[PDB]
């Protein structure tokens, strides 16, 4: 399969990566990307035990709640993370553990 | 000729599908039709479609029409209606149809007239194209699941609304 | 003239499609049938003309249209089902109360 | 348009088309790409190829 | 319907395909006359445009 | 080449003539079941995936792994609908 | 081979959830431990989550939607224009989703099948926006219609919901047939399905005479299927028995949601493409027709739900003549147009999911609604006001640019029947007020209050519609960027 | 912008007439297949065939009465006047609709108002 | 009474309210309920389209705009 990345609107920062690796994505997550996963996840396991209640399945529904959370969660904070990498979004520290290393 | 054949035996067992007093027999010329319709398909040289059409049309769902219309068992009463009253709507729109729309290539598709000579012998060969031939499901496969995957999943999807809608429509646990 | 047969084969497909709607006013089943000719002549139209223009993107959408018609017969059939089972019949003097 | 031949090779109108999108790629006014639409039509649908050999069947059959 | 039925309602749409290709040749033969025509009123509008824009 | 099917035709040609001489020589001397509906659903679903496997059995050399996996996802669709109907009682004929 | 797929963050996350939504509810509802609990409200929750979560995904990453635009290219084309819609469509969802708890708790409706279906018609108009090829859009309308196809007929038992899957599932495998034909009749004259490829061959020569005659019926054919879908006239008599029979949570999705994601597919197959004045005259016959026949039909109903079916086929006629006009201007009053009669819709709609708990099916129960809730028939009245297009109410902007586009595209009999339409509709408009405020029926009916979510949604759609035009600049700019971004 | 025509206005009465005729049995069609069939009439094909031709036949002769009179009575007072203008055509559309609608409808008041519209549909043209 | 009370109001909200009710009742009666009627509505208005649009090279030889939209306004006054 041949691939090609290149967007149709250019970047608007430094390109760090132009297509960082699944792991590097992940390994570059800040503590606001882990601070959004946490409060998307907090926010669907509470609401899943909330509409829960009334069928009586409020430990199962927080399960599902909490699954459909850590998806949504992880793939915000991939989102925002790639796109610092990528030059997309304002990425001064990418940028600054790319002139020092 | 052999179009002609086909498109013959096409016409008449449409016209017996949509004129069947009983619409089993209905479902039955649909067969029919859609048998001369592979038969169309295998003139055209693509095998895996008249075979698809076989294993779909006339293996699942022309038997998804015959087990419903079975089980209904409806009186001719219910469905019965005199059409006399309308071959004069029916020649209108058939003729308007027929004009504006049996002959809409003939003026981007302009036919080559059979001359009495043997133009047969301008059939250039390409002997390159033909070192490894390429069946029509090859074709198809190469394409399918790698360039047009996007269409094949929401196909599929699709087919799960299908199955969804079946079940919460019809189903009655015992 | 190849091309133009194959094309008016397709046509009279679909013309038995829209006279099958226009003769049927008191058969819903054979209306929903018409709809599939109608539907067959348009996977056959694209058939033909793949072939026609050496080009294979006839033919994939040929194999999604199938899958649409295989899924709108199922659906079709299920209401046509939950229908005739609250009515008791299929006439369609019954399928007449929503007007106006 | 697509490039994909239904015996697995390239098109047969492939090149006309690619020919056609090129040359209206950088001209502004839509008639400087006229003869190569005409050729990727032509192309695809043979109209005037078979029209002029209907010319000459029909010349042929008028001196007979 | 009866088979014989069956078999001679073919027999007539074999008679009417077989005149539809008759159709077809005679349009087909009668693409000069049309572009021959289509072309003289091509011109008769283009002469009338010309004589209007002159004004 | 469509060359093998004309022996095809006569073979049908011939089995009718033969079944039409078995079959005429001897003339000389109110309820509805919903789950025979929900089986056709199922098999003409299953149908449609064998269509599908078809190009795709012969085409895995030339596909490779992104053509193997868009099968798994379209398999993985269609088994969640299957599972949704061994659950629902689709698949239970008592 | 993974970061191309940040293309397509929002609908792997929606279909993952739904699935996610659905195993979690067939598991649970057949369960014997609990009782085989209704779900509805359940799952409902946890796809309002679902939908919020997407839309999220879809807003924050705007670049990132158009990344490996030339791998994605044969699939599909997201661009500023797409982005904007698709956050309209989910916003419109997400608020439809809202208005259905009280309907799923109080009438025991339990299935929960009905989100899992709404969430994937969601994801059918999410694709329908982005389509860029006949093959996509037919295959995402075809499962947007599978969906409606099935919800319309929720209510199995009903003779009315029955009726109205039935009609809707005939009418609709019919246009959706005259459509494909329409496809297939313009891949065989010009050999090209993507819409980049149809924008090139079409280009400059519109009718010139030697006119390939099966471009124009495979244009012709297609239009009729969009206008089959924009209720338009004559091609419209399914909307009115399908919107009354359908469950009022169906009916409140449908008079929103499907519009957005057609005009969508409208604009960028024919704008973006090249044709005759044809297709605009279509159009146009089309939206005088519809506001002729809508107007009068309202007049005639009885009945709420009839009377807005033919309400939105009248505003759709005046949405419609923006798309005539041809101008950048024409597709940012269409696009304001929409913008507006959903938000109205969707305020209408919440008032009649609110009454439907007392089961409200005339416009005469609405009598003494002055007295038995007075800042509900004031709510109900600023809508039917902003509906008859009385300034400085919202719905004035509709009104307004029809007359506009009048006057400047040179057309006079247009503005005489705008006028005639405009009074008509004031006139079956204002006899909800009269019917609410002057009437003294012998008999009362005492509404249920309604809902918290219905309520707030109430009171915000209500502040937009009285007060939107004291601040629209936003609106103004947001239209003006997505008409511009269809071309350039 | 007008310039593409031989006219004639006997060829443009009988053309007119032609096209009225046209018309109305199409209408009539239309309005034939919409109707049901009475009930002492759905076993028996004949009289449904005979009522549908009937409803042609009436309609056709109405349209082309209407198609007829009306470019008629058009001509002959742009002729005897000499003069061009939408006034014409519309004592020719108002004469037309109120007499054949009238006889008819079978009344004077009908008459009138098919008149006044015709007359208005005409000056709009 | 003949000009307040009579000609203003005949030609006038009086006369223009009966004259709209009856046309909304015609227009409701549309809606017939049969889906029959809807169907053949959509292939009217598909025929109508093809007639129009492009059916409409040679007919303007026996034709006139004029008594196009003539016949069609004439036939709100049939029975």
């Amino acid at each position: 399969m041949n691939t090609d990345i290149t967007a149709l609107e250019k970047a608007q920062y430094p390109v760090v990566d132009r297509n960082p690796a699944f792991t590097k994505v992940v390994g570059n997550f800040s503590t606001l990307d882990y601070l959004r996963f946490s409060t998307i996840t907090g926010i669907s396991v509470t609401v899943g035990y909330l509409s829960g209640i009334k069928p009586g399945i409020k430990g199962p529904s927080m399960v599902t709640g909490g699954l459909i959370g850590l998806m949504g969660g992880f793939m915000y904070a991939y989102q925002n993370s790639a796109g610092r990498l990528m030059g997309f979004f304002p990425n001064d520290g990418e940028v600054a553990s790319y002139q020092k290393r | 000729m052999i179009l002609s054949v086909l498109s013959s035996l096409a016409l008449v067992s449409g016209l017996m599908v949509v004129r069947a007093k009983n619409p089993v027999h209905s479902v039955l010329f649909f067969i029919l039709v859609f048998c001369d319709t592979s038969g169309l398909l295998l003139l055209l040289g693509l095998d895996f479609f008249a075979m698809i059409f076989l294993v779909v049309y006339i293996g699942a769902i022309a038997v998804l029409f015959l087990f419903v219309v079975m089980m209904f068992h409806i009186q001719i009463a219910e469905i019965h209606e005199e059409v006399l009253r309308y071959l004069p709507v029916s020649g209108i729109i058939g003729l308007i149809f027929w004009w504006e729309m049996f002959f809409i290539l003939d003026n981007e598709s302009i036919p080559l007239l059979p001359t009495q000579r043997n133009t047969t012998s301008l059939r250039y060969t390409v002997y390159a194209g033909k070192v490894r031939s390429w069946t029509n499901l090859e074709t198809l496969g190469n394409l399918l699941y790698t360039y047009y995957f996007v269409w094949f999943l929401v196909s599929s999807l699709i087919l799960l609304v299908a199955m969804i809608g079946a079940i919460v429509l019809t189903m009655h646990r015992t | 003239m190849d091309l133009i047969k194959y094309f008016t084969f397709s046509m009279i497909i679909f013309i038995l499609g829209i006279w099958g709607i226009l003769l049927n006013r008191r058969n819903i089943l054979i209306m929903l049938m018409s709809i599939e000719l109608m539907l067959l002549a348009v996977n056959l139209n694209f058939l033909v003309f793949s072939v026609s223009l050496d080009d294979m993107m006839g033919q994939v959408f040929a194999l999604l249209v199938l899958t649409v018609a295989a899924a709108e017969s199922a659906i079709g059939l299920a209401i046509f089902v939950i229908t005739f089972r609250v009515r008791g019949t299929i006439a369609v003097e019954f399928i007449n109360s929503i007007q106006g | 348009a697509s490039g994909w031949g239904i015996t697995g090779n390239k098109g047969r109108c492939y090149d006309f088309w690619m020919d056609f999108s090129e040359c209206m790629s950088h001209c502004r006014e839509p008639k400087d790409c006229t003869l190569l639409r005409e050729d990727y039509l032509e192309c695809l649908h043979h109209s005037k190829e078979f029209q002029r050999r209907n010319r000459i069947y029909k010349e042929e059959q008028r001196k007979l | 319907v009866k088979v014989l039925t069956y078999f001679g309602m073919t027999l007539a749409a074999f008679a009417f395909w077989q005149s539809m290709d008759k159709v077809h040749v005679w349009i087909a033969l009668h693409q000069d006359e049309k572009q021959e025509r289509m072309e003289k009123e091509a011109e008769v509008r283009r002469v009338r445009a010309e004589l209007l824009r002159k004004a | 080449m469509m060359l093998e099917f004309a022996p095809i035709f006569i073979y049908l040609v011939i089995s009718l003539l033969v079944s039409l001489i078995l079959l005429g020589v001897p003339f000389l001397f109110s309820r509805f079941d919903i789950r025979f509906y929900l089986v056709s659903i199922l098999f003409l679903i299953f149908d449609l995936e064998v269509t599908f496997f078809f190009p795709w059995a012969v085409s895995l050399n030339k596909i490779d792994l992104f053509g193997f996996w868009s099968m798994m996802a379209f398999l993985f669709i269609l088994t969640i609908g299957f599972l949704y109907e061994w659950k629902r009682g689709a698949l239970d004929w008592e | 081979m993974f970061n191309l797929f940040l293309a397509v963050f929002p609908e792997i996350f929606i279909i993952n959830a739904t699935f996610i939504l659905l195993i979690h509810g067939v598991v649970f509802s057949t369960s014997k431990k609990y009782d085989y609990p209704p779900l509805a409200s359940n799952v409902g929750w946890l796809g309002l989550l679902s939908v919020l979560i997407t839309l999220l995904l879809l807003a924050a990453g705007a670049p990132l939607l158009t990344i490996a635009h030339l791998f994605w290219n044969n699939l599909f084309r997201r661009d500023n224009f797409t982005y904007f819609c698709q956050i309209f469509l989910l916003l419109s969802t997400a608020g439809t989703i809202s208005m259905c708890f009280d309907f799923f708790d109080q009438e025991r409706f339990d299935a929960f099948e009905f989100i899992v279906l709404i969430l994937l018609s969601t994801c059918g108009m999410l694709f329908m926006i982005s389509a860029y090829d006949l093959i996509a859009m037919y295959l995402a309308i075809e499962l947007q219609s599978l969906c409606f196809y099935v919800i319309a007929a929720s209510k199995r038992k009903s003779e009315f919901s029955t009726e109205a899957g039935l009609k809707y599932l005939i009418l609709g495998a019919f246009s959706s047939g005259i459509l494909l034909f329409g496809c297939s009749m313009i891949y065989g004259s010009t050999g090209a399905t993507h819409f980049d490829q149809l924008a090139k061959i079409l280009t400059g020569y519109e009718i010139t005479g030697a006119r390939s005659s099966g471009i124009f019926m495979g244009i012709l054919f297609i239009a009729v299927g969009f206008l089959f879908k924009i209720t338009a006239v004559p091609f419209h008599m399914w909307a009115p028995d399908i919107y009354e029979g359908s469950p009022t949570p169906v009916t409140a999705f449908l008079s929103i949601a499907p519009k957005i994601s057609i005009f969508a597919n409208i604009l960028r197959v024919f704008i973006y493409g090249s044709y005759g004045a044809t297709l605009q005259q279509i159009f146009f016959f089309c939206s005088i027709a519809s506001m002729i026949l809508g107007a009068l039909a309202a007049m005639a109903q009885t009945k709420v739900k009839r009377l807005l079916a033919y309400s939105s086929i009248g505003h759709v006629g005046y949405i419609c003549i923006g798309f005539s006009c041809g101008t950048i201007e024409g597709i940012q009053s269409l696009l304001i147009g929409i913008f507006i009669y959903a938000l109205m819709t969707m305020d209408a709609f919440a008032i009649v999911l609110a009454l439907r708990q007392t089961r409200v099916k005339y416009i005469a129960d609405l009598g003494a609604l002055a007295k038995t809730n007075p800042i509900l028939a004031i709510t109900f009245s600023i809508t039917m006001f902003s509906y008859a297009g009385i300034p400085p109410l919202a719905g004035f902007c509709s009104k307004f640019y029809l007359f506009f586009a009048a006057l400047g595209c040179g057309a006079y009999f247009l503005a005489l029947v705008g006028v005639v339409t405009s009074v008509i509709g004031c006139f079956y408009y204002i006899r909800l007020v009269k019917r609410m405020f002057f009437d003294t029926p012998r008999t009362w009916i005492l509404y249920e209050p309604m809902d918290r979510n219905k309520s707030l949604l109430l009171a915000m759609t209500s502040f937009f519609i009285t007060l939107f035009l004291l601040y629209p600049s936003p609106l103004f700019s947001v239209t003006h960027q997505m008409a511009l971004s269809l071309y350039l | 912008r007008y310039l593409e025509e031989e006219d004639g206005p006997l060829m443009k009465t009988i053309k007119g007439s032609i096209t009225g005729f046209g018309a109305g049995t199409i209408y009539g069609t239309i309005l034939a297949t919409w109707k049901d069939v009475p009930r002492v009439e759905r076993n028996v094909a004949l009289p449904g065939l005979i009522r549908t031709l009937k409803m042609m036949g009436t309609h056709g002769l109405t349209f082309a009465a209407i198609g007829g009179v009306y470019i008629g009575v058009e001509q002959l007072v742009q002729n005897f006047r000499s003069k061009r203008d939408f006034y014409n055509g519309a004592i020719g559309g108002f004469v037309a609709g109120a007499s054949v609608l009238g006889y008819r409808a079978r009344s004077i008041p009908t008459a009138i108002a098919a008149g006044a519209t015709l007359a208005v549909t005409s000056a709009l043209i | 009474e003949a000009l307040d009370k009579g000609a203003i109001e005949i030609l006038g909200p009086y006369g223009i309210s009966y004259t709209f009710r009856r046309l909304a009742e015609r227009i409701s009666q549309l809606q017939s309920g049969f889906v029959y009627h809807y169907a053949f509505a959509m292939l009217l208005g598909l025929t109508l389209f093809v007639t129009f649009f492009c059916m409409w090279d040679s007919l303007s030889s026996w034709v006139d705009n004029r008594l196009s939209f003539i016949l069609i306004v004439s036939s709100f006054y049939t029975k």
